RNA sequence: GGUUUCUCUUCAGAUCGCAUAAAUCUUUCGCCUUUUACUAAAGAUUUCCGUGGAGAGGAACAACCCCAAUUUUUUGAGGCCUUGCUUUGGCAAGGCUA
């Protein structure tokens, strides 16, 4: 043993202020790679792999387009879960400026997991969430949808409690109101936020705004539909939260439709739902139509883009309070603001922590 | 959305300009931008009726007031149409 | 000193002893054993000398058809609980001491 | 011609408990832990066997100082098992070997008992959530008393429809089901191509039959993987069709006949 | 009625006449719901518009190039040249 | 659909607002509504003779709001 | 085409040729012996369908 | 302008055909007087049972009512005086208005 496209990568590097470095982290096993592999083909339809376990990272960066359309170039660091491997996200974790920490909704937060959120804060990094994996509560736990939202929000106040737990300032506490934690099945094609998905609702019905209504949806809002305004507790009707009623009941009538009902009741509500399907794609099995159903409504991805531009460093506001760790001086005289310029410009000082063999 | 809509969101943060209702010219960096075409802009080169150019801060202004938008040699590159 | 092992062991509800036994020929000290709110699984911690750590995780799931799992961390040392400086012992120079 | 079906999804509920008596009910892979192709790919290189697993003629066929027995500590002894589990780390001279390794999720599939119940329902079995913390939290709740109303169009996606059926519970149930049945659509296969106890001896602890049985077992593990090892691509074709080549020709004719009379025509042909 | 009038003059190289009264040449690779015009390379001529003129055809003109105008001011549209294939 | 102004963060600033017939004066942008009709108080017209003479709070009318331009840096 | 003939046409032909010892025949004598090399074909092909118990 | 079917020609599986048989050669191995028939490992190569791709024909059946004051089909952007300018043409500036 990309033409007119490369150059737009290269202008976008040089703004500078379009692109996010991010790092991929979580426990083993909860959906790193396969994220990132059906988002390569979202953007591209052009030992490990017998192992099924990531033992070295790897890298990709890649262009996305948010929920407004403007184009970023995304820096995403695949990383192993193995916590023997740790070793490689401490590598990641230096050169990167923001973790995505991918927790599974079936099992919620375990070693690796809490060992990573020390490991980020203790860095210094900004910290996103992605609850991953939640067909696992509708298809495989069969969790009535309330008690769907009780683990959820389990979840993330335990997460919570840890991340205050390591880290004395109470800058930030995670809940997806302010655009922390995306929700995800990596196979299914379906990432949300509440921003995200307010605007699905806007986009199709009629135009409420979108911004106002996903300020009202996580977290024990009730809604009272004769007054049409969301409430505190004030339903004595045994309803269910905004949550509940407004995003997971009709995720999961999606699913049970197209799994249970998808010879009969699945056309018409495809139909209620705008989507239109072939005769051909309509021949296929569960899991891939499962998956066709979910793209084709749920959009590509801009859950997780919108929560990570909206979190992110931008590695122009970026450097600052980095080389307070990472350089032996900080800032003294000469080099420390250099870098904090972020400027391409003379000093040209660069951090190297990977050595990639190639194959030949 | 219409395409140029489109184009003009995606086109903030890059280098733009713009020729206003009045015959006014104002180019900068890309600040802001909406389906309203409420066009925010910031540490602009500004050009008056007889061509006094200075810098302005910041800038917010109607849709309506602006005829005409000259963007860098990107946006070129949907194809579909 | 020597070295510890900071082991997670997920389990369906029954193999929970199994891993218990495991963990006694091996020197283990399991703390605690907790259920999985939301999920039929117990989740097990428990320490393990790196020394008896060696095929553990193996041991494990063979034992328990490949039910259970866990990862280990190092954590601390600890006394070993011999006497380092001993001449009126000696030992049998392959069985285990 | 008989390719390609297409079925509806009672149709495969029924056909699947017609079938359960002939069928595994296990759910997932981390069973064959270190009983799958690879395990043995690698036991056969080693020369090593595993506790129920076959045994195979060795592949090819003085002093040292790491086995010098005063500088060794033996806490555990080292035994075959782990010494497939990893390789490399255990053995010299490792060739040849397949390096097995999975922690496959465990699945979390509930059987349930009656169609009665509603298909999402929370199981006994699960183990009740009754997450408790701290006072939990409190939100950037943006409290109302200022304003915010749903315009009387929108709704709850679709409210017209029903969270479940009399078809979603099976539905479900079909989708962690063996190869056949957790399908809609395939091709059909030939009558000889369909094993129908292969999912049986393969196996792990059949634990308590006489030793006749579980002699049975190993060499059925044994031919299984001998099979899957020399596997050959078909690396050539041409494509004699005899029977159209004979057909063709003014000699042969052609019919219908019982099934049993071909077989005396058969037979007193061979006579 | 047959929605394809418009994409006809589309992709195509075209002169715009806006309600300011100039010239700018450009290629027609969209209109938008206002009219909207977003047409790259073009360029913005404000004397005249030469045809075959035997004085000269180059007077008041400037390289305007990716020109993005809303229809606000939409008045005339012609077809001032043929499309380049890139 | 009824998009309005992003001056959230532009709001409480002091801005110069340029409008129809030549229309230039200052005043302070603290809030407005959707179709882009401004409420701002401390006015003080520029006309064109240059005398700049306050007038207070006035609603900014939108309709013909041309340009508003703050004098902080939102 | 060749479509199919009658089945009565196949079973008088093998009743007739019967055991072929009656000189009528005499000539398939030869054809008869040379296609001994094909009948494993044709034991192969009879015995991979047969009627599976559900059938009568 | 499509499916099903039949026939005819032509090109491939690189993890397959979710199944899995025999043969040849070369080298060790075990049966033991000889050879076939065997053992059971490795390697190199073939045959057989199935499938795919392409194309040609031929066949059967589907089928020639309210609407605008920030972006265009309502918009009051109106005039002139003077000045300066430029070769006239024309450009800019202030005012008067009703
Ligand atoms: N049920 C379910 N499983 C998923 C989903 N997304 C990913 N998976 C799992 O993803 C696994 C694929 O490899 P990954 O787990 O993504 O790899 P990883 O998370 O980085 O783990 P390591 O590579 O060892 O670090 C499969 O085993 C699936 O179990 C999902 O949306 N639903
Ligand atoms: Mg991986
Ligand atoms: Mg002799």
């Amino acid at each position: 043993t990309t033409v007119y496209e490369m150059d737009f990568l290269a202008d976008l590097m040089d703004n500078s202020e379009l692109i996010r470095n991010v790092t991929l982290c979580g426990h083993l096993h909860h959906g790193k790679t396969c994220f990132v592999d059906c988002l390569i083909e979202q953007t591209h339809p052009e030992t490990e792999q017998e192992r099924g376990v990531g033992i070295k990272s790897t890298p990709v960066t890649v262009v996305l387009p948010d929920t407004k359309g403007k184009s970023y170039l995304f820096n995403i660091m695949d990383t192993p879960g193995h916590v023997n491997f740790s070793d490689e996200v401490t590598a990641g974790l230096r050169i990167s400026d923001g973790v995505v920490l991918f927790i599974d909704a079936a099992e919620g937060v375990m070693l690796n997991t809490e060992r990573l959120i020390k490991h980020a804060v203790q860095e210094r990094l900004a910290v996103t969430v992605c609850i991953n994996k939640i067909d696992r509560l509708i298809l495989e736990l069969k969790l009535p949808p309330t008690d769907a939202y009780y683990k959820l929000r389990h979840i993330v106040d335990e997460v919570n409690g840890l991340i205050s737990m390591y880290s004395t300032d109470e800058n930030l506490i995670l809940s997806p109101l302010l655009g922390n934690v995306c929700f995800s099945s990596s196979q299914y094609s379906i990432c949300f936020t509440l921003g995200s998905f307010a605007k699905i609702y806007a986009d199709t019905f009629g135009d409420i705004n979108y911004q106002e209504f996903a300020k009202r949806l996580w977290g024990d809002i009730y809604f009272n539909p004769k007054t049409r305004k969301f409430t505190k507790k004030a339903p004595t009707s045994s309803s269910q939260r905004s949550f509940v009623e407004f995003i997971l009941e009709p995720l999961y009538k999606i699913l049970a439709q197209v799994v249970g009902d998808v010879d009969t009741s699945l056309p018409r509500t495809l139909d209620e739902l705008g989507i239109h399907l072939t005769k051909e794609e309509l021949k296929l099995n569960i899991r891939p139509l499962l998956r066709l159903v979910c793209k084709k409504f749920f959009g590509e991805f801009t859950g997780f883009v919108d929560m990570c531009v909206q979190h992110i460093p931008s590695p122009k506001v970026g450097a600052k309070p980095k080389i307070e760790h990472t350089y032996t001086g900080g800032v003294d005289s000469d080099l420390g603001e250099a870098m904090s310029d972020c400027d391409p410009d003379g000093p040209l000082m660069c951090h190297t922590t990977k050595m990639y063999s190639t194959d030949d | 959305i219409g395409v140029p809509i489109k184009v003009l969101h995606e086109a903030e943060g890059h280098i733009v300009t713009c020729e206003t209702n009045t015959g006014e010219v104002y180019r900068g960096k890309l600040i802001e931008a909406e389906d309203n075409m409420n066009c925010q802009m910031s540490n602009i080169t500004v050009t008056y009726r007889d061509g006094r150019v200075a810098q302005l801060e910041q800038v917010y202004i109607r849709g309506s007031k602006i005829r005409f938008l000259i963007l860098p040699d990107m946006l070129k590159n949907m194809l579909k149409s | 000193m020597e070295p510890y092992y900071f082991v997670e062991v997920q389990a369906p509800a029954d193999c929970v002893s199994a891993v218990y036994t495991v963990l006694a020929r091996r020197r283990g000290h399991v703390t605690q054993d907790a259920p999985i709110p939301g999920s039929p699984l117990y989740t097990i911690k428990a320490f393990i000398p790196a020394i008896d750590s060696f095929g553990f995780e193996t041991d494990l799931r063979t034992h328990t058809q490949g039910q259970a799992f866990s990862l280990s961390v190092f954590h601390h040392w600890q006394i070993v609980p011999g006497d380092p400086l001993d001449k009126s012992i000696v030992i049998r120079p392959l069985e285990p001491q | 011609t008989y390719q390609r079906w297409q079925f509806t999804l009672p149709m495969m509920s029924t056909l699947y408990r017609l079938a359960n008596q002939l069928l595994t009910d296990l759910v997932d892979d981390n069973y064959f832990y270190l009983f799958d192709l690879k395990a043995f790919f690698t036991s056969k290189a080693l020369n090593m066997a595993i506790p129920g697993g076959p045994k195979f003629e060795p592949l090819v066929r003085d002093w040292n100082e790491f086995n010098d027995i005063n500088k060794i500590i033996i806490r555990q002894p080292i035994r075959t098992e782990y010494k497939i589990a990893f390789p490399y780390l255990y053995n010299n001279l490792p060739h040849h070997v397949h390096l097995t390794w999975y922690h496959t999720p465990n699945v979390v599939f509930i059987k349930t008992e009656d169609p009665d119940l509603p298909a999402f329902y929370f199981d006994p079995l699960i183990n009740p959530i009754s997450h408790r913390h701290s006072v939990k939290s409190q939100e950037p709740l943006p409290d109302d008393d200022e304003e915010f109303e749903l315009p009387e169009f929108v709704e709850p996606f679709l409210k017209d429809t029903p969270l479940y059926t009399d078809n979603t519970a099976n539905g479900i149930a079909l989708l962690w089901a063996p190869r056949p049945f957790n399908l809609r659509s395939g091709r059909t296969r030939r009558a000889l191509d369909i094993p129908l106890v292969k999912n049986w001896y393969r196996e792990h602890c059949p634990a308590g039959q006489p030793v006749k049985v579980r002699v049975s077992y190993q060499k059925l593990l044994k031919y299984y993987v001998l099979n899957a090892l020399k596997h050959r691509p078909p690396k050539a074709q041409k494509k004699r069709y005899l029977f159209r080549s004979f057909k063709a020709t003014k000699f042969f004719q052609s019919t219908k006949l019982d099934w049993v009379e071909v077989g005396l025509q058969v037979c007193r042909q061979g006579y | 009625g047959k929605s394809s009038k418009m994409l006809q003059h589309i992709d195509y190289r075209m002169r715009c006449i806006l309600q300011d009264g100039r010239i700018f040449i450009g290629t027609f690779k969209a209109f938008d719901k206002h009219m909207n015009l977003i047409l790259c390379d073009c360029d913005e001529f404000r004397k005249i518009k030469p045809k075959n003129s035997k004085q000269a055809e180059r007077e008041e003109k400037r390289v305007l190039g990716l020109v993005l105008l809303r229809g606000e001011n939409l008045v005339s549209m012609t077809v001032e040249g043929p499309p380049p294939k890139d | 659909k009824a998009h309005p102004p992003e001056l959230k963060k532009f709001m409480d600033k002091k801005l110069s607002l340029k409008l129809n017939g030549g229309r230039h004066v200052q005043g302070i942008l603290r809030g407005f509504d959707p179709f882009m009709n401004l409420v701002i108080d401390e006015c003080v017209e520029m006309a064109t003779s240059g005398q700049q003479n306050n007038i207070g709070m006035v609603v900014i009318r939108g309709n013909s709001i041309i340009m508003l331009e703050a004098l902080e840096r939102v | 085409q060749k479509e199919d003939m009658p089945p009565e046409h196949v079973r008088k032909i093998i009743r007739d040729h019967g055991d072929m010892t009656n000189r009528k025949f005499r000539h398939d004598k030869r054809v008869y012996l040379g296609a001994l090399k094909y009948m494993p074909h044709a034991v192969l092909k009879l015995l991979e369908n047969m009627p599976m118990p559900w059938e009568q």
